RNA sequence: CCCGGCGAGGGGAGUGAAAAAGAACCUGAAACCGUGUACGUACAAGCAGUGGGAGCACGCUUAGGCGUGUGACUGCGUACC
RNA sequence: UGUAACGGGGCUAAACCAUGCACCGAAGCUGCGGCAGCGACGCUUAUGCGUUGUUGGGUAGGGGAGCGUUCUGUAAGCCUGCGAAGGUGUGCUGUGAGGCAUGCUGGAGGUAUCAGAAGUGCGAAUGCUGACAUAAGUAACGAUAAAGCGGGUGAAAAGCCC
């Protein structure tokens, strides 16, 4: 079913994000609640809002009943990577990755 | 870099 | 320290293979109120037992 | 190049490639090692050739039945209408009109036709002569170019 | 039923009525062919050879199609000193189809 | 005037990786690897076309061995046999002979050993 | 046309009884590894296990000729230290009776998964009795 | 209009030929990172290919070979300048 | 560093000598078909050969013949908003660099044949610019003067306030 819920540009490295995301996959949709509710990661958190988000634009949009509803093809590929400059030993320079991701999650009812 | 130091010197060797 | 050569995407998924979170799945039932909660631990409205334990 | 000769770091001791200048060929911010200059690319031809070459795209034009001789020719008003009406009833749409007279009233009005160019017979050019589908010439054109090709 | 027989410099062993690949030879496309180079004509009683061109066997042939084989890339490479050569072939072939093994 | 190599490099670079297409690692995907790749098999194919035939050739040879120390000669004999008896069939089609029909390649066994006698 | 390739699937395996008692280790062994790799069948494929099953009993009563009875060392190394162990072959029938037939054979077999999966085929034994009567293995004189 | 923090971001509605044109904006390649499907892989050693090659799942006309992917096993083969 | 001076299994012939018959064994030779070069040839003639002989591993190097890109003339000609380039796959096709047609995106440009000029074809030069992997979610989070509790704001407080 259509009327997915994508998340653009994530303050979060795009690894931990999908660590998170593995443990939902295909499960019912209260259960990713119970499971995101108790995963003590803020990506856990910062997943478990696009999730909400989702269940709401179920409900708003589409074909709700959210009893009958599952949480079927969620992803998270890497976004753009800021640039910034560390200062490090010997005058010599180097470049850390402030790293965002997208958060697509894609809910359907059958 | 604006800078690239000196290399470390090496074993002697000499 | 430093490498021979870089290793493989294949190497960096057999490594994460391990790497994979556990969830718990096993939130239990109160007995007075009924909210979800986690082993040995009180609810967010500190239902512990059916007992008000935080009296707050 | 706008920049300095300047060695941009050392001959040795760093872990980058080796570094003379900035304007040089293979770095940003500068270019073409051999650099094209205003030549002439005009090149000599022999005056017997051209001439020959002459001869030679008269004597085509002879038997391709691309040359039409006509009498005197000339346009009554400098209007671009009656040219165009007298090229229809000799159906002319794409000819080279090659006179020796040059006067004012076929120069005028031949301008803004694109097919329709209007030459002296001194100063011919054999580009002309090939790419136009039709050259339509005057007796006195002839006489004149009989002349100066000799 | 089997027979052997050579087209092409090279023994083929045959069953009536299949569409065999063998050499292009200097046939048109809807003419038929005889083969008297027949090596071998096999059924309930066997009859081998002593000699070639047995008794009288004959093969005739159904000559279908006359297509180019797949392309083949010869890639020549002689390591370190400056040298590669890179050359396709196709091969001429013919499918013809038995009409008969005659003993 | 200034040519840009930029649609020419991308045909050239297609070219290879459509051949180089399902090969381990970076040997499909990155082209400095995949060309290469391209030139090596190359070689191994060019190899394996003369190799193809040598291991298909003494393959024939081992059936017929094989066949024929299953009705009892052993091979030189049986090659002498068929050369005495004038028998220009080949390793190929006499092997193809002796995995499915014995019968065919017992009577071809027994002129072989009347040939020899 | 193709030539013929065999399938794992229709090979049609057979299991036999060989007699070790009074025969020459090597030439018997060879003889073996020929059967188990499949030599005499005429559908053998270079890359498809065409074996048969072989029973090898009274496997101690093997013999060599000349002086290879007490001076044919059977060399093994640990993967250690540098303690190279080594066994004659009297000390080697008196302890472990199918490792003969078992390293005679696997030295006549080519490396690889191949190899390994024919020799699962060798059903050596020690004694005159063995366990596998339920599939008649006939015997294969030599 | 709704979620979300009178955020950021997203989804409906609408403008628009087109929002696979959203101010990060015409067209959006490759390197890199995944998601969904097919195959193989947890007893097997090496320039990871090539040739042969069982099996599997997809499509065509036929009432069987091909098209394409994986390709167990197997001989040979120690990258380019 | 381990048998480790037949490759190994192993062999009293499966070693060697003398002799003989066969087999295996190269891309060598022959058979089939195709391409290119050279000199002659039956006689065909700006052209393939009924045929014949011979050549065709190749660096540095020399000679010859071609493919692809931009622009110009041809060319205000042709295709084209029922769809051009670029991108992306499939199927044919030439001995080859490549060409042809088409599914999808895209949105207004490209150019037949023949000639000309090149900033004319990248795999390397510890080549340069931009992006992204790798090591790797690893070290580290920057004086071992030290935090603990309650209340308040807030979606969330160990670091904000009392």
């Amino acid at each position: 079913m259509e009327t997915i819920a994508k998340h653009r540009h994530a303050r979060s490295s795009a690894q931990k994000v999908r660590l998170v995301a593995d443990l939902i996959r295909g499960k019912k949709v209260s259960q990713a609640l119970d499971i995101l509710t108790y995963t003590n990661k803020k990506a856990a958190v910062l997943v478990k809002k696009v999730l909400e988000s989702a269940i709401a634009n179920a409900e708003h949009n589409d074909g709700a009943d959210i009893d009958d509803l599952k949480v079927t093809k969620i992803f998270v590929d890497e976004g753009p990577s800021m640039k910034r400059i560390m200062p490090r030993a010997k005058g010599r320079a180097d470049r850390i990755l402030k790293r965002t991701s997208h958060i697509t999650v894609v809910v359907s009812d059958r | 870099p604006v800078y690239i130091p000196r290399p470390r010197p090496p074993h002697p060797r000499l | 320290a430093v490498q021979q050569n870089k290793p493989t995407r294949s190497k960096r998924g057999m490594r994460r293979s391990h790497d994979a979170l556990t969830a718990v799945t096993s939130l239990s039932v109160d007995k007075t109120s009924g909210e979800k909660h986690l082993r040995h631990h009180i609810t967010a409205d500190g239902y512990y037992r059916g007992r008000k334990v935080i009296a707050k | 190049v706008t920049g300095s000769g300047k060695k941009p770091w050392r001959q040795k001791g760093t872990g980058r490639a080796r570094s003379g200048s900035i304007k040089s060929p293979i770095w940003r911010s500068g270019g073409v090692t051999f650099a094209a200059r205003p030549q002439d690319h005009s090149q000599k031809v022999n005056k017997k050739m051209y001439r020959g070459a002459l001869k030679s795209i008269l004597s085509e034009l002879v038997r391709q039945d691309r040359l039409i001789v006509v009498e005197k020719f000339s346009v009554e008003a400098p209007k671009t209408k009656l040219l165009a009406q007298k090229l229809k009833d000799m159906a002319l749409e794409d000819v080279l009109i090659i006179t020796g007279e040059l006067d004012e009233n076929l120069f005028l009005a031949a301008r803004n036709l694109h097919k329709v160019d209007v030459r002296d017979a001194t100063g011919i050019d054999p580009v002309s002569l090939i790419a136009f589908d039709k050259v339509v010439m005057t007796a006195d054109a002839v006489k004149q170019v009989e002349e100066m090709l000799a | 039923m089997y027979a052997v027989f050579q087209s092409g410099g090279k023994q083929h062993r045959v069953s009536e009525g299949q569409t065999v690949r063998l050499e292009k030879l200097d046939i048109a496309t809807g003419e038929t062919v005889e083969f008297a180079e027949v090596l071998m004509i096999a059924n309930g009683e066997e009859v081998k050879i002593g000699v070639p061109f047995v008794d009288g066997g004959v093969i005739k042939a159904e000559v279908v199609a006359h297509g180019r084989g797949e392309k083949v890339k010869i890639v020549k490479f002689r390591r370190r000193k400056h040298y590669r050569k890179q050359q396709g072939h196709r091969q001429w072939f013919t499918d013809v189809k038995i009409t008969g093994i005659s003993a | 005037a200034r040519v840009k190599r930029g649609v020419i490099a991308r045909a050239r670079h297609k070219k290879i990786l459509k051949q180089a297409k399902g090969y381990y690692g970076a040997r499909s995907r990155v082209y400095r690897v995949a060309f290469q790749a391209v030139i090596k098999a190359g070689q191994y194919a060019y190899r394996d076309r003369r190799q193809r035939k040598r291991q298909f050739r003494q393959l024939w040879i081992a059936r017929i061995n094989a066949a024929a120390r299953q009705n009892g000669i052993s091979y030189s004999k049986f090659i002498n046999g068929l050369k005495k008896a004038s028998v220009e069939i080949d390793r190929k089609i006499l092997a193809d002979i002796a995995v499915f029909d014995k019968v065919a390649f017992t009577a071809l066994v027994e002129k072989a050993k009347a040939a020899l006698a | 046309m193709k030539t013929f390739t065999a399938k794992p699937e229709t090979v049609k395996r057979d299991w036999y009884v060989v007699d070790a008692t009074g025969k020459t280790l090597g030439r018997l062994a060879t003889e073996l590894a020929r059967r188990l790799r499949g030599k005499h069948k005429a559908e053998y494929t270079p890359h498809v296990d065409t074996g048969d099953y072989i029973i090898v009993l009274n496997a101690d009563k093997v013999a060599v000729t000349g002086n290879k009875r007490t001076d044919k060392v059977y060399y093994h190394h640990t993967g250690h230290i540098g303690g190279i162990k080594q066994a004659t072959f009297e000390e080697m029938i008196a302890r472990r009776p199918e490792r003969v037939i078992e390293i005679a054979v696997k030295g006549m077999l080519p490396k690889g998964p191949l190899g390994r999966a024919m020799f699962r085929k060798l059903k050596v034994y020690a004694g005159n009795e063995h366990n596998h009567a339920a599939q008649q293995p006939q015997v294969l004189d030599i």
